[PDB]
């Protein structure tokens, strides 16, 4: 079936440029308009910008019209989007999309999203931390540890613990921006009478810097 | 520009009742409004064009209605699985527009919050920092206000609060909150607490402990 798959996404400082990639297939790709459609952190959905079939009739929304530059390579089955002169405020999850529905016409078809960050923050592996009830946490039946994720940039991190193993009773909350790095944490509850004798250790992974730590949850 | 007020932003409906997600447009369109359902992890996916047409694959039980400037999505009845970012959009004039959203949740039982509080772990303080950190797990409704206190006295700079979204297991919500110190400063207080203030108590629910 119609597939759009996405990739470019990055870091980029301010003022730089990135250029993002979208790949078609199981459709004829020359015959439709496309799409670059965009969704901030907070938020909403906006469109960027449209070309037509042939690369004749292009349109840009206001804010990006003269930075930004939409093209595709018909033969290849690519759909570009040309970024310059970047704001923080073009920071954002960048879908493609195809304009089909013909008579009519909508967005039918969505790539999965790839994510552009602009700062001037540079990339940085987190500090992980065990969280580690009271000095040990007598009774309760359930008992509820965690991890803590700081100073760590850009977004995201990905949280497991126990490898995926432990999966029901995780909450991992949604970053958090202080003093121009991220943080979050997340939680897990387990058996009171199986802790500490059987271990428990988050897992950590940011991919922006290819790190990874584990952190096993030790009593104190 | 075509500018799409989407109401409500927050949305909650108990399953079995109907959902109804306004869209109005600052000008005219000739059923050229769509519908978008982003669910969680994923892109937007079109569930309904024209107005009214119902995309592959959507139930029934999404409706959409409207014209001129007045639009409507429905869902009727919700389901546990209808939780999701909902979308109206315009494809009738440059520039194409979208209303801001609006995200649907399953309205439950209320929920009193579940405190755990954490000291910072040895090895954060052997770095110089000391993180304090409240969890606040499984409640509702969403609202909840937490304070950080400090050998009794409320403190504010340094505070990070976050909020997962509705937990598809239990339709419940958690967040955290976090308090950010330096070593140097924790060492100096004895006493820290969080307190939070939610539907479920009259009272505010604390948590606390005495550094050691």
């Amino acid at each position: 079936d119609v597939q759009l798959v996405e990739s470019g996404g990055g870091l980029v400082q301010p003022g730089g440029s990135r250029k993002l990639s979208c790949a078609a297939s199981g459709f004829t790709f020359s015959s439709f308009g496309m799409h670059w459609v965009r969704q901030a952190p907070e938020k909403g959905l906006e469109w960027v910008a449209y070309i037509s079939s042939g690369s004749s009739t292009l349109h840009y929304a206001d804010t990006v019209k003269g930075r930004f530059t939409i093209s595709r390579d018909n033969p290849k089955n690519t759909l570009f989007l040309q970024m310059t002169s970047l704001r923080s405020e073009d920071t954002a999850m960048y879908y493609c999309a195809r304009w089909g529905n013909y008579p009519h016409y909508a967005m039918d078809y969505w790539g999965q999203g790839t994510s552009v960050t602009v700062s001037s923050a540079k990339t940085t592996a987190p500090s992980v931390y065990p969280l580690a009830p009271v000095c040990d946490g007598t009774t309760g039946s359930s008992v509820t540890l965690g991890c803590l994720v700081k100073g760590y940039f850009p977004e995201p991190v990905t949280l497991t613990w126990n490898s995926g193993s432990l999966s029901s009773g995780v909450h991992t909350f949604p970053a958090v921006l202080q003093s121009d790095l991220y943080t979050l944490s997340s939680s897990v509850t387990v058996t009171s009478s199986t802790w500490p004798s059987q271990s428990i250790t988050c897992n950590v992974a940011h991919p922006a810097s290819s790190t990874k730590v584990d952190k096993k949850i030790e009593p104190r | 520009n075509i500018v799409m007020t989407q109401s409500p932003k927050s949305m909650s409906m108990s399953v079995g009742e109907r959902v109804t997600l306004t869209c109005k447009a600052s000008e005219n369109v000739v059923t050229y409004v769509s519908w978008y359902q982003q669910k969680p992890e994923q892109s937007p996916k079109l569930l309904i064009y024209g107005a009214s047409n119902r995309y592959t694959g959507v139930p029934d039980r999404f409706t959409g209605s409207g014209s001129a400037t007045d639009f409507t999505l429905t869902i009727s009845s919700v389901q546990a699985e209808d939780l999701a970012d909902y979308h109206c959009g315009q494809g009738y004039s440059y520039p194409y527009t979208f209303g801001g959203g609006t995200k649907l949740e399953i309205k439950r039982a209320d929920a009193a919050p579940t405190v755990s509080i954490f000291p910072p772990s040895s090895e954060q303080l052997t770095s110089g920092g000391a993180s304090v950190v409240c969890f606040l797990n499984n409640f509702y409704p969403k609202d909840i206000n937490v304070k950080w206190k400090i050998d009794g006295s409320e403190r504010q700079n340094g505070v990070l609060n976050s909020w997962t979204d509705q937990d598809s297991k239990d339709s419940t919500y958690s967040m955290s909150s976090t308090l950010t110190l330096t070593k140097d400063e924790y060492e100096r207080h004895n006493s820290y607490t969080c307190e939070a203030t939610h539907k479920t108590s009259t009272s505010p629910i604390v948590k606390s402990f005495n550094r050691n």
